Protein backbone atom coordinates (compact mmCIF):
# COMPACT_ATOMS: atom_id res chain seq x y z
CA UNK A 1 0.00 0.00 0.00
CA UNK A 2 2.81 2.15 1.03
CA UNK A 3 4.38 1.26 -2.34
CA UNK A 4 1.41 2.19 -4.32
CA UNK A 5 1.07 6.04 -2.77
CA UNK A 6 4.33 6.34 -3.31
CA UNK A 7 4.72 5.42 -6.98
CA UNK A 8 1.64 7.02 -7.34
CA UNK A 9 3.05 10.34 -6.00
CA UNK A 10 6.01 9.56 -8.14
CA UNK A 11 3.90 9.35 -11.37
CA UNK A 12 2.05 12.23 -10.55
CA UNK A 13 5.10 14.71 -10.05
CA UNK A 14 7.09 13.31 -13.34
CA UNK A 15 3.35 14.47 -15.28
CA UNK A 16 3.68 17.59 -13.59
CA UNK A 17 7.10 18.49 -14.40
CA UNK A 18 6.83 16.91 -18.21
CA UNK A 19 3.03 19.08 -18.22
CA UNK A 20 5.50 22.46 -17.41
CA UNK A 21 7.90 21.17 -19.76
CA UNK A 22 6.46 21.10 -22.67
CA UNK B 1 27.20 -2.12 -28.25
CA UNK B 2 30.09 0.15 -26.98
CA UNK B 3 27.31 2.58 -27.28
CA UNK B 4 25.11 1.09 -25.08
CA UNK B 5 28.01 0.33 -22.70
CA UNK B 6 29.66 3.84 -22.62
CA UNK B 7 25.37 4.28 -22.34
CA UNK B 8 25.21 2.55 -19.19
CA UNK B 9 28.34 4.44 -17.77
CA UNK B 10 27.54 7.91 -18.23
CA UNK B 11 23.82 7.23 -16.48
CA UNK B 12 25.93 5.42 -13.57
CA UNK B 13 28.52 8.58 -13.51
CA UNK B 14 25.00 10.68 -13.34
CA UNK B 15 23.81 9.06 -10.48
CA UNK B 16 27.11 8.61 -8.75
CA UNK B 17 26.89 12.37 -9.18
CA UNK B 18 23.30 12.99 -7.99
CA UNK B 19 23.78 10.56 -4.71
CA UNK B 20 27.08 11.90 -3.38
CA UNK B 21 24.99 15.37 -3.73
CA UNK B 22 22.68 13.62 -1.32
CA UNK B 23 24.80 12.73 1.03
CA UNK B 24 27.79 16.08 0.83
CA UNK B 25 30.36 13.45 0.03
CA UNK B 26 33.79 15.45 -1.52
CA UNK B 27 29.20 19.60 -15.79
CA UNK B 28 25.78 21.07 -16.73
CA UNK B 29 23.71 18.47 -16.92
CA UNK B 30 24.63 17.61 -13.76
CA UNK B 31 24.00 20.80 -12.02
CA UNK B 32 20.70 20.97 -13.70
CA UNK B 33 19.89 17.57 -12.92
CA UNK B 34 21.25 17.68 -9.00
CA UNK B 35 18.34 20.56 -8.86
CA UNK B 36 15.27 18.99 -9.98
CA UNK B 37 16.11 15.54 -8.38
CA UNK B 38 17.03 17.04 -5.14
CA UNK B 39 13.65 19.62 -5.32
CA UNK B 40 11.48 16.41 -6.39
CA UNK B 41 13.16 14.09 -3.14
CA UNK B 42 12.04 17.07 -0.49
CA UNK B 43 8.92 17.19 -2.19
CA UNK B 44 8.39 13.02 -1.63
CA UNK B 45 10.42 13.45 1.99
CA UNK B 46 8.00 16.55 3.17
CA UNK B 47 4.58 14.97 1.13
CA UNK B 48 5.03 11.38 1.97
CA UNK B 49 6.97 11.28 5.29
CA UNK B 50 4.28 8.54 6.47
CA UNK B 51 4.29 6.00 3.69
CA UNK B 52 8.12 6.47 3.91
CA UNK B 53 8.20 5.65 7.72
CA UNK B 54 6.39 2.55 6.70
CA UNK B 55 9.37 1.01 5.69
CA UNK B 56 13.36 0.41 7.73
CA UNK B 57 16.19 0.14 5.41
CA UNK B 58 18.10 -1.84 6.78
CA UNK B 59 20.57 -3.37 4.81
CA UNK B 60 21.29 -2.79 0.68
CA UNK B 61 19.11 -5.94 -0.08
CA UNK B 62 16.50 -4.16 0.94
CA UNK B 63 16.73 -0.93 -0.28
CA UNK B 64 17.03 -2.34 -3.90
CA UNK B 65 13.88 -4.70 -3.29
CA UNK B 66 12.18 -1.10 -2.30
CA UNK B 67 13.61 0.87 -5.20
CA UNK B 68 12.80 -2.04 -7.92
CA UNK B 69 9.15 -2.73 -6.20
CA UNK B 70 8.30 1.12 -6.13
CA UNK B 71 9.54 1.82 -9.64
CA UNK B 72 8.51 -1.01 -11.22
CA UNK B 73 4.61 0.07 -10.26
CA UNK B 74 5.76 3.46 -11.58
CA UNK B 75 6.91 3.03 -14.83
CA UNK B 76 4.58 -0.38 -15.35
CA UNK B 77 2.45 1.71 -17.92
CA UNK B 78 5.44 1.61 -19.57
CA UNK B 79 5.19 5.78 -20.34
CA UNK B 80 8.99 7.30 -20.87
CA UNK B 81 9.68 11.11 -20.28
CA UNK B 82 12.60 13.34 -18.66
CA UNK B 83 10.13 14.02 -15.96
CA UNK B 84 9.69 10.49 -15.28
CA UNK B 85 13.74 9.71 -15.47
CA UNK B 86 14.23 12.52 -12.42
CA UNK B 87 12.06 10.81 -10.24
CA UNK B 88 13.99 7.63 -10.70
CA UNK B 89 17.48 9.55 -9.40
CA UNK B 90 15.37 11.31 -6.72
CA UNK B 91 13.33 8.26 -5.14
CA UNK B 92 17.22 6.80 -5.21
CA UNK B 93 18.46 9.13 -3.28
CA UNK B 94 15.39 9.08 -0.72
CA UNK B 95 16.04 5.47 -0.42
CA UNK B 96 19.87 6.51 0.11
CA UNK B 97 19.43 8.94 2.70
CA UNK B 98 16.80 6.13 4.75
CA UNK B 99 19.80 3.58 4.19
CA UNK B 100 22.27 5.75 6.13
CA UNK B 101 19.73 5.94 9.19
CA UNK B 102 18.96 2.90 9.36
CA UNK B 103 21.84 0.64 8.04
CA UNK B 104 22.71 -2.24 10.62
CA UNK B 105 25.85 -3.62 8.55
CA UNK B 106 28.52 -0.85 8.52
CA UNK B 107 28.39 0.44 4.95
CA UNK B 108 30.38 3.50 4.10
CA UNK B 109 29.93 2.63 0.51
CA UNK B 110 26.47 2.51 0.52
CA UNK B 111 25.73 5.10 -2.57
CA UNK B 112 28.45 3.68 -4.38
CA UNK B 113 26.07 0.21 -4.54
CA UNK B 114 23.10 2.07 -4.76
CA UNK B 115 24.16 4.19 -7.76
CA UNK B 116 24.74 0.34 -9.28
CA UNK B 117 21.11 -0.60 -9.34
CA UNK B 118 19.57 3.04 -9.74
CA UNK B 119 21.60 2.92 -13.03
CA UNK B 120 20.62 -0.15 -14.04
CA UNK B 121 17.27 0.50 -13.81
CA UNK B 122 17.60 3.74 -15.84
CA UNK B 123 19.64 2.03 -18.09
CA UNK B 124 16.95 -1.21 -18.96
CA UNK B 125 14.02 0.92 -18.59
CA UNK B 126 14.73 4.15 -20.40
CA UNK B 127 18.00 3.57 -22.03
CA UNK B 128 16.76 3.54 -25.74
CA UNK B 129 14.19 5.65 -25.17
CA UNK B 130 16.99 8.35 -23.76
CA UNK B 131 19.09 7.67 -27.28
CA UNK B 132 15.87 8.38 -28.64
CA UNK B 133 14.98 11.49 -27.40
CA UNK B 134 18.33 14.02 -27.97
CA UNK B 135 20.01 12.45 -25.11
CA UNK B 136 21.49 14.45 -21.93
CA UNK B 137 22.32 17.64 -23.86
CA UNK B 138 20.17 17.82 -26.61
CA UNK B 139 17.47 16.60 -24.99
CA UNK B 140 17.40 16.73 -20.84
CA UNK B 141 19.06 20.15 -20.75
CA UNK B 142 16.76 21.70 -23.55
CA UNK B 143 13.49 20.94 -21.29
CA UNK B 144 14.41 23.72 -19.54
CA UNK B 145 16.01 26.36 -22.46
CL1 LIG C 1 9.45 15.50 -19.89
CL1 LIG D 1 30.30 2.77 -14.71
Amino acid sequence: RAEVQIARKLQCIADQFHRLHT
Amino acid sequence: GSMAESELMHIHSLAEHYLQYVLQVPSQACRVLQRVAFSVQKEVEKNLKSYLDDFHVESIDTARIIFNQVMEKEFEDGIINWGRIVTIFAFGGVLLKKLKQEQIALDVSAYKQVSSFVAEFIMNNTGEWIRQNGGWEDGFIKKFE
